[PDB]
RNA sequence: AGGAGGUAAAAAUGUGAAAA
RNA sequence: GCUUGAGUCUCGUAGAGGGGGGUAGAAUUCCAGGUGUAGCGGUGAAAUGCGUAGAGAUCUGGAGGAAUACCGGUGGCGAAGGCGGCCCCCUGGACGAAGACUGACGCUCAGGUGCGAAAGCGUGGGGAGCAAACAGGAUUAGAUACCCUGGUAGUCCACGCCGUAAACGAUGUCGACUUGGAGGUUGUGCCCUUGAGGCGUGGCUUCCGGAGCUAACGCGUUAAGUCGACCGCCUGGGGAGUACGGCCGCAAGGUUAAAACUCAAAUGAAUUGACGGGGGCCCGCACAAGCGGUGGAGCAUGUGGUUUAAUUCGAUGCAACGCG
């Protein structure tokens, strides 16, 4: 909680290209510590989305992940008042890593359809700034522009 | 630790608004002895000549006049 | 307070501002007055303050730097 | 209207709400703010950028009048002084002296105790 | 170093004999 | 008669010393007029109240009063309390280089008298802001408390009365003696004034401590240290600084001031842990940033309550509760 930090952690991607970055993706859609089940499904989740949308897998994915990438996020943050908010503009790290966040919490929902299936909707959905991930990075924007009272 | 009327003795007084202008800061406000230098009964004379002009209208209450 | 910069005023230049206003005698000079709670105060806080003028003087101690 | 050409803006401040009266080297007023009528309600209507937001109420509905270069002649409390003031530089308008004058008194009638 | 601004609302009763 | 005791005078220093009266501005409050807008206000949160009658609000002006932001400091005066915007009138006590003079007029003092912050009362006022009792509105177990908005007396002035404190450096008054060091303040002497200077000589105070003293903390040149003088106070706590009576007070009471009775305590410093809705620092997934379980459901299991012949017994936050 107070010291200390490690760097970065190592997570294993896809079998055709050494991808860490898509991997991040397919390690949060990995459900159940299922890398065999996802590699079935994570291919046929990036068969839908690339070539639907416009490019191929090494620029497609930011059709529908800088569409859903944030630019502002807030938190509270008191001094000793009256439990108020300071809020900051959050760092390359982190910002895209919750681009990848709504990615898979779009991933549930939309139900009468295969997992694999179900990835096909909302990535081409976020591809043309269309995206119910992007509906939720709609939200994160508007959490700005009014809630930044203390700085 | 500046020199003054200690031991080559003088006098200060309340027609010299110009000097007087000193011993009060830029809007009137007579600064303590604690930061300018000088001493108390130095400045506790000088207080009386302050209001002197303060009540002949030369060195203000306030500012906005 | 009393600045214009005749033509550029660009940059703010706010340091007449907290040492003399806007926050510190304006927290200081509304209420609890009671006359003399000054005097239980400047009585506790400048002998703590007129002390952190002498712990200074009293500096050679366990550094043994 | 008149199209007014000298204004004086007087920000009658305080900590939550602000009655600023944009007026002239005259003193008549057209202009009005608070932070209330703004609104912001509960623990953000004390906000000096609510009182920013009533300061651009100070910055709309008076461009048909046209108020400009100007005395800022704010009165009162408000911890946030670089919010207030800068939204009435934000018209367009020009401030002519930028003053924080207040009634600074000599105490004369009886004040209160609070804080328990 | 020399000095200022922001600094706390909800949680009570243990009513009675336990040591060489 | 003398003089180191006390006092007077010459030459200088200082300020809120005390009483009274003139006179100024800012702040704020009410109001008329021009302009003008739907909100103003407050707190931990909220509401009350107020505003369309045109408020809060800006400028000009009229009508008010007391306290004096900064100057302003453990600095000054005095018996204490207490008293600070400026000036004027009357008047007051203290300190010192250097001398004259009366020639111990010195010290304290129950009774008695006067004064005394503050609140209260009687007669008439200041009457703006704030403000016991009071109403409404939140928090809330009750809130008849802290908090907010108005508002009676009061805070200010004249003459009397009550004559009371944490009137606290809790240390009565006067005198003498008794290593000091670092500052503030008003005096001031010898020397080359040859710059804010070299070295001494008193008073009023803050800090650290030797001698000494003390239960300890700690006082320490204003001593709780070394002695003498006068007045006052104390005799276990509580009961009570209450009651009968007396002096005095229109009133409220003040003051002198017990007893019966109960207990074997009461009171004070310090020691070591504990406690704080005190703090600094550091740690633990305590939390902020996440995924999946418990709680809704079927099934598997234990205890309690219950019923009963017993539904062995014990444990009963835990760390007993898929335990023995």
């Amino acid at each position: 909680p107070r010291r200390r930090v490690i760097g970065q952690r190592k997570i294993l991607p896809d079998p055709k290209f050494g991808s860490e970055l898509l991997a991040k993706f397919v390690n949060i859609l990995m459900v159940d510590g299922k890398k065999s089940t996802a590699e079935s499904i994570v291919y046929s989740a990036l068969e839908t989305l690339a070539q639907r949308s416009g490019k191929s897998e090494l620029e497609a994915f930011e059709v529908a992940l800088e569409n859903v990438r944030p630019t502002v996020e807030v938190k509270s943050r008191r001094v000793g008042g009256s439990t108020y908010q300071v809020p900051v503009e959050v760092r390359p790290v982190r910002r895209n890593a919750l681009a990848m966040r709504w990615i898979v919490e779009a991933a549930r929902k939309r139900g009468d359809k295969s997992m694999a299936l179900r990835l096909a909707n909302e990535l081409s959905d976020a591809a043309e700034n269309k995206g119910t991930a992007v509906k939720k990075r709609e939200d994160v924007h508007r959490m700005a522009e009014a809630n930044k009272a203390f700085a | 630790f500046c020199r003054f009327t200690a031991e080559g003795v003088q006098e200060i007084d309340y027609k010299d608004i110009a000097t007087l202008k000193n011993y009060i800061t830029e809007s009137g406000k007579i600064v303590p002895s604690r930061i300018t230098g000088t001493r108390a009964k130095y400045q506790r004379q000088l207080a009386r000549a302050i209001k002197r002009a303060r009540y002949l209208s030369l060195l203000p209450y306030t500012d906005r006049h | 307070i009393k600045v214009r910069e005749n033509e550029p005023f660009d940059v703010a230049l706010r340091r007449f501002k907290r040492s003399c206003e806007k926050a510190g005698v304006l927290a200081e000079v509304r209420r609890r007055e009671f006359y003399e709670k000054p005097t239980t105060e400047r009585k506790r806080a400048k002998a703590s303050a007129v002390k952190r003028h002498a712990k200074k003087l009293a500096r050679e101690n366990a550094r043994r730097t | 209207r008149k199209q007014v050409s000298d204004g004086v803006a007087h920000i009658h401040a305080s900590f939550n709400n602000t009655i600023v009266t944009i007026t002239d080297r005259q003193g008549n007023a057209l202009g009005w703010a608070t932070a209330g009528g703004s609104g912001f309600r509960g623990s953000r209507k004390s906000t000096p950028f609510a009182a920013q937001v009533a300061a651009e109420r100070c910055a709309d509905a008076v461009k048909e009048y046209g108020i400009k270069n100007l005395e800022v002649m704010v009165k009162g409390p408000g911890p946030g002084r670089e919010s207030t003031i800068r939204a009435l530089n934000a018209a367009g308008f020009r401030i002519t002296n930028i003053t924080d004058v207040t009634p600074i008194p000599h105490n004369g009638c009886r004040p209160p105790k609070k804080r328990r």
